[PDB]
């Protein structure tokens, strides 16, 4: 009889999801227009026809995807903001991890979001994106594990893009899950 | 008065909608008196943030931009 | 073009308080 | 006294459960005459609204009780797993009355009287049942075993029991449930999984009872090998399925022995390599034996005018039940000769199981003869080949 | 005006479908058909289906026998596991505000038959 | 010496206990006179407030004491132990007496060492507790064992433990509580999630133990599905998981020993290889074997003296009992002709277990009789046939 | 003169399930006529016919159809009402007609157990 | 196994197809789906079901239990 250990994906996924959700998202929150519509994880996803950004999400989240697997991450959240980099769309994935369903239900996110721009009022277009990852340490502590990446270099927790406001949540999800407690919600301003 | 729509294939009186081209349900009624009778009922939850955004745990950034266009 | 059953896009009626037949 | 009456109501027949009953009332008073089967009648209503009537054991007696039935159409729901639905647990589900186990009930012939024990056990049931005994005082585990020779109809007798237990006992349940358990897919064996999957299938198993009006029946196939025996093997290698996997399964059937309308059925093979506290869980362990020289010759006159029913040996001659042969004296006559050279194949083919006696005819008007139509007494010459084919046959594979 | 507020209700209808992936057919995607930025479906028998659905409660839900609008989605045993109840008791400012609304009422959420016993969109789910 | 009475309060007998006690002693000072039943009764208040007041074990102008009990309706109340909302129930709940197992104590009948023993260990552990001995120069472990061959009734033994001390101790306790450790969804597949879910059940047991005006009795039911040998696992097949369980409970149980208001019942059968460093964690080791002649001469007795009640059996007699039959010197006469012959069925009805003597008066009218009444040595004899075709059915099945 | 034409629907109706005891003489439309006193069956009636008024309240209707079933509710009989809708004697001519139906035919087992059925004066019978 | 069938049940309810079937090397993995249908199909008649298994005495209770006459073909001749 064969008792056994286990192999978990479970703090990266996240992010990576986060790439599906933000290569969604951004096209969706309509700060992408050269953005295509695809087909991946069974659902109309629109994704990026450049490579270049395929390789910039590399480098932003897919170099920090061990890095973010810390589970002192709180609020991985996109700030959708202007040039000010204050947000007006706070997508934030409250990521309050109890540590398939994981896509079975983040069907239901991306096909939503997808649905999003029928509940996102017209959000300007022309403004962009910052990860905020939101740590148990405040002040961006432990520079190494937010720098791991040699060429993608990090800063610390800058005044300007460590604060954000207007929190008028409309959970356009609470999709609780086994591994995850995907708190997603679009708080606007 | 209520109106049970048996289909989309894959006191009170009822006003049934029957609309048959199969003759092969052999179970509207029942199934009409299971859509119309109340079940355990869930009350509506409410939503709420676990993680608030906290003036003394604060976020993490990486450095570059983004490729404008 | 229609046709109502007491008991063509038909209109049945049920009076849910005689449902003994069970395949109605 | 008392005599059964089942009738065939037709799926497509929608009357009333009474007015069916007030006719079939009619029909027999006005007939009042054996154990014969009606099929034709005289009356536009009841011919589209019934298929045949049926006497089960020439009486002219009026102390007749009517049992209608539906055999439902569709065939086995599937049951699997709750979150690793891809195999777990594949239980098959009739909902009874089913249309596959007609004729079932009759085709089956024993001769150590099965059917009326195993019938009036659960008619005695009901009767401690209704009458309100203390059920702290006299019980029953609701658990019957049938164990004996492979290819005997071991099994058989469990569906017919379900199906004609679902007919007798019609408005007292509505209907009844039949779960059959595949013993070989619930062992997933890495430490002591297979002896939590029996909970998962069990529970389903009470959900299936807690329909108060329903009458369920769990037949499980090689119950030896869900229950191992696990005390006179010296086998301490066996690290937990014979001891978390049989104690997983002495739990879940003890505790529905508290409920009334569940009967647990089983089919065994091997009658040692069992938990000796298993044999002792089981009201009725009745054991089904090989076919006997009278039944042999019962079961090949059923396939006979079974061919001659449908045309098959077109000469219709009358064959002779042993009754008549041994009320004549066994005095040979140009009509009592086939009935005679039966019996004489009966006492040759004695010994085989009941599965392969109703494949014999099957080869012998297979290969000995080709003929769409077969005159009597040369089919009967293919069986008397025939069966010396099997014997050669299995004295072949060793 | 019911005569839109049909179609408001066939945009009800096919987003619960869609948010809820009662099939994994993923035909849905977004039409703007005649400027209604709603996600239909594409199936013009599905379209006429609920058209006509409708078009057999217009004798039937503006004479306001109507006590609710009981979309129920219905289980593998055609069961309502989720009754979308709206009440009748009636300009994109609600619709889209419908829409936020199915969006966040599935929120805490996780086969169809359109019973017919502030739109209070509310959902009898099972435990 | 004292004479013990129960008098149960129906479901709406709310009104007090104080004046049931007193109005119990007018009654009995009325009477002042074996085991004996009351339960009708004349003052109004007594007719209405009691169901039934029972003397278990003549001048009782003597020490006397009372038990009033009332019957508490409620049902599983299951632990869900859930980390995630996907594990399975697990540690079944009873109560203050649950109604299902009233009535336990006297249907089932051992020798008399083996209640009397059982019921003075508990009055001994707390006759000590509240002298306030030394905690570590005489102690004990907490916990009882019963092991024979199966089908000897050694689960209903517990409970009915349960049920009487619950009853005999409600001066000292508020009320009773019973855990039944369900000892296979402990168990996972994964590394090391299976002594942590042992901890946890030992824990979640310890927080219910924290109260100290409860009487805490914890059944498992089958040891070897828990404390499973640790050396007879042989090379490869068992996993090292197999020993952290054994362990595990080992140290919760010596963890658990401080208390005095828990008691761990654990039963078995034959299969009594249960590791040694647990068969010594054991205050008492009773060994449960198949019923003697005189246990089934009144377990025979019991189950005839309830049918006639019940009326299946419609014209009663007076059946006597071993008492009179050795006061007679066995002189055959009319009275004790049904009784001898009784008894000639129990000597040759010696070798069955428990779980099979309370079928037979099933089976004997299942079987062997047909109309719903039957008069006595009309049913009686149909017992011997069953006894038979038991003991046949059980040689020819190896 | 719907509402009218639906109360001589009653008097068919139900008069057809005489043309036993059960049954009396009683003034209705100033012609005594030997029905059923049941006034559950009478108000049963009259709500068949004022579910039938909406009916006619659209104007769109071809027949009406007293299905007088047999005792299985498959029809050895009926009696199909095809009056092409857009003094006593003739109030009373159609119960005539429908007696000298009911006279060269024959009728069904005391209790018809008819089910009323609307196609949306002249009849005749499918027998 | 869905459609085909359907398919060849247009081909089984007329008396004039004699319809034989072969199945190749005896949902997706919850069941195959494949067996309710090739059963149900098996009620037909007219429609005669092959199948060349290829898999020797191992087999499921699935589709080797329902099947009635199995013969066995070993290495091809000179
Ligand atoms: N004794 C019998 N009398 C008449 N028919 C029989 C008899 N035994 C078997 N049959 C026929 O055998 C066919 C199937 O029998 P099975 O019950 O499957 O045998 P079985 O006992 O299941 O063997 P196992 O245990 O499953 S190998 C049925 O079609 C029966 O009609
Ligand atoms: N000595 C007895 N007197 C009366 N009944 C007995 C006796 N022994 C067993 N029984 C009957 O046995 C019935 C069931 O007993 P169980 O406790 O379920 O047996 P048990 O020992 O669990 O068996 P395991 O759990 O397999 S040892 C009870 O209802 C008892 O009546």
């Amino acid at each position: 009889r064969q008792d056994l250990n286990f192999g978990q994906v479970v703090a990266d996924v996240l992010c990576e999801f986060l790439e599906v959700a933000v290569h969604l998202i951004l096209y969706v929150r309509e700060v992408y227009g050269i953005f295509q519509k695809r087909k991946k994880y069974n659902v109309p996803v629109q994704m990026s026809c450049h490579p270049e950004l395929n390789q910039y999400i590399q480098d932003t989240l897919h170099c920090v995807k061990p890095l973010l697997e810390k589970n002192d991450v709180e609020k991985v959240v996109v700030v959708i903001l202007d040039k000010e980099h204050r947000p007006v769309e706070k997508f934030v994935f409250e990521i309050t991890q109890p540590p398939s369903h994981v896509e079975q239900l983040l069907r239901a996110f991306i096909l939503k979001i997808s649905v999003c721009d029928a509940v996102l009022d017209h959000n300007p277009p022309g403004c962009t994106f910052t990860v905020l990852v939101h740590t148990r340490e405040a002040a961006t502590r432990n520079m190494e594990k937010i720098q791991v990446i040699k060429d993608f270099p990090w800063i610390l927790a800058d005044e300007q893009d460590v604060h954000m406001h207007d929190p008028r949540l409309i959970p356009l999800k609470t999709m609780t899950s086994d591994i995850l407690k995907m708190q997603l919600y679009v708080e606007e301003r | 008065q209520v109106h049970i729509f048996w289909g989309a294939p894959i006191t009170t009186e009822v006003i049934l909608h029957y609309r048959p081209c199969e003759s092969d349900p052999t179970q509207l009624p029942k199934i009409a008196e299971k859509a119309i009778q109340d079940f355990p009922t869930r009350p509506l939850s409410r939503f709420i943030p676990w993680f608030p955004y906290d003036g003394s745990k604060l976020p993490l950034r990486p450095k570059r931009s983004p490729p404008a266009s | 073009s229609q046709v109502h059953i007491f008991w063509t896009e038909v209109i049945l009626h049920y009076r849910p308080c005689e449902s003994d037949p069970t395949q109605l | 006294p008392t005599v059964h009456v089942e009738v065939h109501q037709r799926g497509s027949s929608t009357a009333k459960k009474e007015d069916i009953n007030l006719s079939v009332r009619k029909l027999l008073n006005r007939h009042n005459i054996g154990d014969y089967t009606w099929t034709e009648f005289d009356e536009p209503f009841l011919t589209r609204n019934v298929q045949s009537v049926s006497i089960i054991d020439d009486l002219s007696a009026c102390t007749v009780a009517l049992h209608i039935f539906q055999l439902n159409e569709d065939g086995p729901s599937s049951e699997n797993l709750e979150e690793e639905t891809e195999n777990i647990i594949a239980a098959n589900h009739w909902v009874l009355p089913a249309a596959e186990f007609h004729g079932l009930w009759d085709s089956l012939v024993y001769d150590v009287e099965v059917k009326s024990h195993l019938l009036d056990y659960v008619m005695t049931t009901l009767l401690f049942s209704d009458k309100n005994v203390n059920s702290n005082l006299i019980t029953w585990n609701r658990v019957v075993l049938l164990h004996g020779p492979p290819g005997t109809g071991k099994t058989s007798l469990c569906k017919a029991l379900a199906q004609k237990l679902t007919i007798r006992l019609s408005s007292r349940y509505r209907y009844g449930q039949l779960i059959e358990i595949n013993s070989h897919s619930l062992f997933s064996k890495w430490f002591s999984e297979s002896g939590k999957l029996v909970t998962k299938m069990f529970q389903k198993i009470q959900d299936l009872i807690d329909d108060k009006d329903a009458l369920v029946f769990v037949l499980i196939d090689q119950v030896e090998s869900l229950t191992a025996a696990r005390n006179a093997c010296r086998a301490g290698t066996e690290p937990s399925d014979a001891i978390r996997v049989v104690n997983a399964v002495l739990t879940q059937i003890d505790q529905i022995k508290r409920h009334s309308n569940v009967v647990i059925l089983t089919t065994s093979n091997i009658t040692e390599k069992i938990d000796v506290a298993f044999v002792d869980r089981a009201d009725i362990k009745q054991y089904i034996g090989p076919p006997s020289a009278a039944a042999i010759f019962k079961i090949y006159l059923s396939c006979l005018e079974e061919l001659m029913k449908c045309q098959i040996i077109y000469p219709r001659q009358q064959l002779l039940t042993l009754r008549e042969l041994e009320m004549i004296g066994f005095i040979e006559n140009n009509v009592s000769k086939l009935s005679l050279l039966l019996n004489d194949i009966s006492r040759k083919s004695e010994g085989l199981s009941g599965r392969v006696l109703r494949k014999l005819p099957f080869l012998a008007h297979a290969l000995y003869v080709q003929a769409p139509t077969v005159t009597i007494e040369g089919f009967l010459q293919a069986l008397s080949l025939a069966v010396d084919k099997q014997f050669e046959e299995r004295k072949k594979l060793a």
